């Protein structure tokens, strides 16, 4: 769940 | 009495806070559009969304972030959200920034579907915020401190929180004594706000319905941040 903050913050 | 220690620590928020920046282009559109209520709305959204990751990418790049857990990284974003956004916002209206376009964001404000119940309240806010007469500083102080706030829903690891928020507290009473000798309840009057923008959360939360049952569409990245089904 909740993927594109996850990957806001990976980026 | 700024030590070094912390002189170093400010000036990395303070060079975030004017690096991690919302386009022209996009803040222009402020200005450039129609005012309607229709389009009010999509404007204040397309600013929203692209803030929100203005934010992802300040957070990140506060001192001790990244070293967080993974689960709480988000637990934080998801509740400082809102906040912050007001605290920008506030900045806006206050020192009448010129790519925030403060009084024709004002005009969509008040004409975007938003009772006078959250209307009213928002903008004494705003009035009583800016006869703070903050700085910079202080503004990019405050929302570090928001983001960073132990006590915030779903959280596990508190106690590694505070160890974040503490040295900000610090700095920031250092600066409410050193600019501001004549009133030593300066650092209060800040951490009143913390207060009163938690009070607009709960307040958020019944204006995100409003739209809703109203059909407008909000965003993948905004409907996650603050769970739109
Ligand atoms: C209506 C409201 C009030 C307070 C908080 C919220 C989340 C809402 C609120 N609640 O919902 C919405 C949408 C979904 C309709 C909003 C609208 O929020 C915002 C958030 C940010 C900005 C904004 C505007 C100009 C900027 C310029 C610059 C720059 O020049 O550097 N930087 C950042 C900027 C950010 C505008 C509206």
């Amino acid at each position: 769940d909740h993927q594109l903050l996850r990957y806001l913050l990976d980026k | 009495e700024l030590t070094p220690d912390q002189q170093t620590l400010l000036h990395f928020i303070m060079d975030s806070y004017n690096k991690q920046r919302m386009p022209q282009e996009i803040t222009n559109k402020i200005l450039k559009e129609e005012f309607s209520a229709e389009e009010n709305f999509e404007i204040l959204t397309e600013m929203a969304t692209n803030h929100v990751q203005v934010l992802v990418e300040f957070t990140k790049k506060l001192p001790g972030f990244q070293t967080l857990d993974h689960e709480d990284q988000i637990a934080l974003l998801k509740g400082s959200a809102v906040e912050a956004m007001f605290l920008r916002s506030a900045e806006i209206f206050n020192k009448k920034l010129p790519s925030g376009h403060s009084d024709l964001l004002e005009e969509r404000i008040r004409n975007s579907g938003i009772s006078d119940e959250y209307i009213t309240p928002m903008f004494s806010f705003y009035k009583s915020i800016g006869e703070l007469k903050m700085t910079q500083e202080e503004y990019a102080l405050l929302t570090a401190i928001v983001i960073l706030s132990p006590d915030r829903q779903y959280i596990k690891d508190r106690e590694a929180v505070e160890k974040l928020q503490e040295p900000l507290l610090d700095v920031l009473q250092k600066l409410c004594k050193i600019h501001q000798p004549e009133n030593p309840q300066h650092f209060a009057e800040l951490l009143g706000r913390l207060t009163e923008l938690r009070t607009f959360n709960h307040h958020h939360a019944e204006m995100l319905m409003s739209w809703r049952v109203n059909d407008h569409k909000f965003t993948p990245l905004l409907e996650e941040i603050w769970d739109v089904q």
